[PDB]
RNA sequence: UUGACCUCAAAUCAGGUAGGAGUACCCGCUGAACUUAAGCAUAUCAAUAAGCGGAGGAAAAGAAACCAACCGGGAUUGCCU
RNA sequence: AUUGGCGAGAGACCGAUAGCGAACAAGUACAGUGAUGGAAAGAUGAAAAGAACUUUGAAAAGAGAGUGAAAAAGUACGUG
RNA sequence: CGAAUUUGGGUAUAGGGGCGAAAGACUAAUCGAACCAUCUAGUAGCUGGUUCCUGCCGAAGUUUCCCUCAGGAUAGCAGAA
RNA sequence: UGGAGGUCAGUGACGAAGCCUAGACCGUAAGGUCGGGUCGAACGGCCUCUAGUGCAGAUCUUGGUGGUAGUAGCAAAUAUUCAAAUGAGAACUUUGAAGACUGAAGUGGGGAAAGGUUCCACGUCAACAGCAGUUGGACGUGGGUUAGUCGAUCCUAAGAGAUGGGGAAGCUCCGUUUCAAAGGCCUGAUUUUAUGCAGGCCACCAUCGAAAGGGAAUCCGGUUAAGAUUCCGGAACCUGGA
RNA sequence: UAUCUAGCGAAACCACAGCCAAGGGAACGGGCUUGGCAGAAUCAGCGGGGAAAGAAGACCCUGUUGAGCUUGACUCUAGUU
RNA sequence: AAACUUUCAACAACGGAUCUCUUGGUUCUCGCAUCGAUGAAGAACGCAGCGAAAUGCGAUACGUAAUGUGAAUUGCAGAAUUCCGUGAAUCAUCGAAUCUUUGAACGCACAUUGCGCCCCUUGGUAUUCCAGGGGGCAUGCCUGUUUGAGCGUCAUUU
């Protein structure tokens, strides 16, 4: 039996959680993330995959840094009290 | 309402330094009463006095590099200013404005001048 | 029985047990406890009684 | 533009007992195994989607732009084209109504509300205040919430 | 499995902590809609699957 | 020549796109030198380059370049130009000599097709120019 | 018994810089096929989609190794034609 | 030039199966090993005044009573 | 049923590729070319459907050409002005 | 039918729009108008403008709902019975008594992968346990996992993979010691002078890769609701330090 | 087991439905025509019929629709010489 | 005759259509130019008196500082004359900071909260061992510094 007999089978992930995305796609035997690319430098990105870049994109986190550069430009960079 | 960091400016380092201690050793005993209290708001404040605290203690401590590196160029990284990578890049007013000599002649010489025109 | 900062190893316990209560910790026993926290059984040596010791602290 | 096509649905084809729509593939969803794509779909792209290019602005010929505005000029002297346009005008001596230039310096809304009553457009105000009614559409959340008549026009 | 890895726990806990129904206070709140968690995860019914 | 990096064979192409070997490279051996250079010393930008020898495996050329973080550059503006955002890999973008050639920026009847630009050029005529009223 | 040059190294040497993100628009490379031809191979789609490299508030282009054949215009870029 | 970012003003546009997938703790919940896929879900009342109290029931609840303009608005709530 | 044995884990081989004591077998219930997204709303002379009322007029399955024979152009038949 | 420009100084919280009504009138009809119930904030006539404008079908889409139908069925794994307690309620919970079964490659006692708190204690019907439920791996609230000696960590295996170099327009590919100038432990230096120096040996030729391979070392007794080769008592051992 | 009872409780199918003979009819009717006839509500079986259900026949043909494979097909191509 | 079946109405029933609503979309227009090795975007784990999320934030953790306003916050509970005031606030503004583990991610690794090495301090009668506190050690390239290498080569040598 190719079905029920054989999902008994699997209990061996073939990913586990990736460092730079917490996403269970960090192929454990090639040591490659199957969704940011990880350990590339360059965050895996396709232009097919529209719905995918709106996962991953600026705006989908925190911006911890990026949120108050609106600010401070519209206040000039300024330094002081 | 805790602290007042205009209060905690005037104090000195052996000040600062002991009122973090004792505002470290309540915060321990209030987490002690917490356990056995259902609701202690004060530990809020005393979180609050122990950032009062450290901020005022690390503005002086800032201040007094600042003062130490006073005039001399290489600043640390942290103190010189941050405006952006690409603003930090950027030439400096001064290169911007460089000119060769050429041109400074040309632009003695013929500058753009304030004409008007009515009959 | 202590809750302890996760970055803490039993050296640190010990002396922060030492340097807070003032007393002399015979072992240090860690553990991850399910919730994510490390707890701490610090056995004092026979000098000193835990009831003591908790009885300043503040809890009976 | 990407309206009902943010999917990647592809059609089951036949065999299946249902209709050839795309569906959406996956699991565990509900939206999944769903019919797509279409303007007959729940979620589909609407049929011939709304283009901006269509023509908005019509063109005119300047010459019977001009032949209106001078027919439209020619009707505000009709004493009775005004009367059917509905402007109560009932209380004005003639027209074409012509008034002196004191007008034209009249500073004050108080003033200039003496002389609409004083020359006897006081009842087109009148119509238009008393005709101010809501909308009767969803022209209320389009920044059109009321409607009133239209009253002299002061030239 | 017995013989886990630090990560693997630390996800063990905060998915055992996430693992709560909602305050009663939240409840209470004025303009709220919040009336249970949404969020809630059995191990039976839902794997977390890391 | 650039060969075509695939085989399997199996584009199911057209026979007028078969063609594997007789294939030549859009852009010089000059600027894929100087485009190495320039990712080699990312820190500088490529000014020039110009050919210095050649053999039947290999051509050998000498890149120019300018560091934008010298003082001796960034002051003195007979060269302070390059240190403007703005030309941050010109060897990468085909601003440099050979780039220009190999992109066909000319004046002339000649270069009809790129003038402003290959790319910029066929957009503009394919647009479909629509105006309020229509013409 | 010494001092230089040239080239090539080393250093947790002094000070810097590059990478990554985003990519609507911009500068290039690479590059199809579905499709149309009522078949189809050139052609078309299309010097497009996908892939790759690189910027800015715009980019690119830009002061003719130009257009012309006229009584000659006069960098570039856009619109109408 | 500008289907991105920041700020602003609009519409003969749509009006909760519509309009963005998402008006809601929506790229969320859940499905896949993975690339990826990806919903459903708005409306009490002006104000909770969200039904004290009495009775039957083991209890849920019912029947009275009560608040309310309306309970032919009772949270399983605008007409339904 | 003591071995061309059975099996865990690790590891290698990736799609016109792999792997095959060979059945076009197996390659995540998918295999005579896997899955995912995109090109793509691919094309379809072919099937299906095509949403209010009343009034007046009212057909053709024939001609010629067509890789033409389930299609079209052309003439005819019909409407309207 | 939805919107738009004009107008009816149109209708309306003294009830608009919607909805229900084998009530009425009008029109050949599409449909329009009104009576009576429900209700709760907007809507219509006319002249024009405009279109995402009219459904019975498309194995249409999405939701909802039927007859079938209280029907098929809930029949594998030998099997349950008596009393008491608890309880509103017991075929199913608990405790006794009996009858049995697995029968030591077990229906026993542990583990690996996987799961992730299901472990353990305390409270009852909403759901779930295709009957029930007072029971539960369910619900709510809490408690629980203690190591020098057990594992990981260290080593290398098949293999993976930086560097030096060479390809490739490039994302990157090869390569793993190769056409490379490839590093680390003892006393003298160890204070008018530093880790600078004719002080010595030299030449692994990154790294990752096993919770079943190799490997330094712990046992007994007791203890918990739930942990123990980990806690306690006793008794040992290994590694590193003048 | 079926069966009856307590509890629990689906699905496939379904234009509307459900008695025949002949006739004619798209040439094998549940309906139409002419006859036979014709009495609530139903239970267990059953497999004659419902040209019963399951699937836009996989055979066959057509389409200027493919794909796997082969070759002295047409047109090319990697390698190699 | 009932039951049953059909049709209609009334009332009551899952259903959530219609109507009205709308802090949402979608198109058009105008203005602006600002991410990152001074560590970005993203990820993980944590932080509230009583809370887990596109709330906010980082062990100074629903936040600290500075500034403005001027009495709140609020579901419940609270340190407090916080109220004619250097002063409430889930306020606004925001220029000072903090900013855990990561991430281009930088000592080497990383399916490990794994292993080093270098300075200074403290403790263990210790420059070597162990521990604690603090500060560090990536690669390519540029300019400069210092130390070098090569009969590649220049001025002295029976």
């Amino acid at each position: 039996g190719k079905g029920t007999p054989s999902f008994g089978k699997r209990h061996n992930k073939s990913h586990t959680l990736c460092n730079r995305c917490g996403r269970r796609s960090f192929h454990v035997q090639k040591k490659t993330c199957s969704s940011c690319g990880y350990p590339a430098a360059k965050t895996r990105s396709y232009n097919w995959g529209a719905k995918a870049k709106r996962r991953h994109t600026t705006g989908t986190g925190r911006m911890r840094y990026l949120k108050h550069v609106s600010r401070r430009f519209k206040n000039g960079f300024q330094t002081g009290s | 309402a805790g602290v007042k960091a205009y209060e905690l400016r005037t104090k000195s380092k052996e000040q600062l330094a002991s009122q973090l201690v004792d505002l470290k050793k309540e915060l321990a005993e209030l987490k002690v009463q917490k356990l056995s209290r259902p609701s202690l708001p004060k530990i809020k404040t005393v979180r609050k006095s122990i950032a009062c605290v450290l901020t005022v203690i690390n503005e002086q401590q800032r201040e007094a590099v600042r003062q130490l590196y006073k005039g001399k160029k290489y600043q640390p990284k942290d103190l010189r200013a941050k405006k952006t990578r690409a603003l930090r890049r950027a030439l400096t007013k001064f290169e911007a404005s460089q000119v060769t000599e050429k041109q400074r002649k040309k632009q003695i010489a013929f500058p753009q001048r304030k004409y008007a025109i009515k009959a | 029985v202590f809750q302890v900062s996760m970055k803490a190893n039993k050296y640190q316990i010990k002396k922060a047990v030492k340097e807070l209560y003032e007393v002399d910790v015979l072992k240090v026993n860690t553990l991850v406890r399910p919730n994510g926290t490390k707890k701490a059984y610090v056995r004092l040596t026979a000098d000193y009684d835990a009831l003591d010791i908790a009885n300043r602290i503040g809890y009976i | 533009e990407k309206a009902g096509h943010q999917t990647s649905a592809e059609s089951w084809g036949t065999g299946r007992a249902v209709a050839r729509i795309p569906r959406v593939g996956g699991g565990g969803t509900g939206r999944s195994g769903q019919g797509a794509f279409g303007n007959m779909c729940r979620g589909g792209r609407m049929f011939a989607p709304t283009k901006t290019w269509r023509k908005w602005n019509v063109k005119v010929n300047h010459n019977e732009k001009r032949y209106a505005t001078a027919s439209a000029i020619a009707a505000t002297a009709v004493a009775s084209l005004v009367l059917a346009r509905g402007h109560r005008v009932e209380k004005i001596p003639e027209i074409p109504l012509v008034v002196s230039t004191d007008l034209e310096s009249i500073q004050k809304t108080k003033e200039a509300v003496a002389a609409l009553k004083a020359v006897g457009a006081h009842s087109d105000l009148l119509k238009v205040l008393k005709s101010k009614k809501l909308r009767a559409g969803k022209g209320k959340y389009r920044n059109r919430r009321w409607t009133q008549r239209r009253g002299p026009l002061v030239v | 499995a017995a013989q886990k890895s630090f990560r693997i726990k630390q996800k063990m806990a905060k998915a055992k902590k996430q693992n709560r129904p909602l305050p009663q206070w939240i409840r209470l709140r004025t303009n709220n809609t919040i009336r249970y968690n949404a969020k809630r995860r059995n191990w039976r019914r839902t794997k977390m699957n890391i | 020549n650039r060969k075509r990096p695939v085989p399997k064979g199996a584009t199911y192409g057209k026979p007028t796109n078969q063609g594997v070997n007789e294939l030549k490279y859009q852009r010089s051996l000059r600027a894929t030198a100087e485009e190495r250079v320039g990712r080699r010393a990312a820190n500088l930008r490529v000014l020039n380059s110009y050919w210095v020898n050649q053999d039947s495996t290999y051509k050998y050329f000498e890149v120019i370049l300018v560091d934008p973080q010298h003082k001796a550059i960034r002051r003195d503006a007979r060269y302070n130009w390059i240190c403007d955002p703005v030309h941050k890999h010109r060897e990468a973008r085909g601003l440099t000599a050979t780039g220009k050639k190999s992109r066909g920026i000319n004046k002339g009847h000649k270069f009809n097709n790129t003038k402003a630009g290959r790319r910029k050029t066929w957009k503009r005529q394919n647009t479909l120019s629509l105006w309020r009223y229509r013409k």
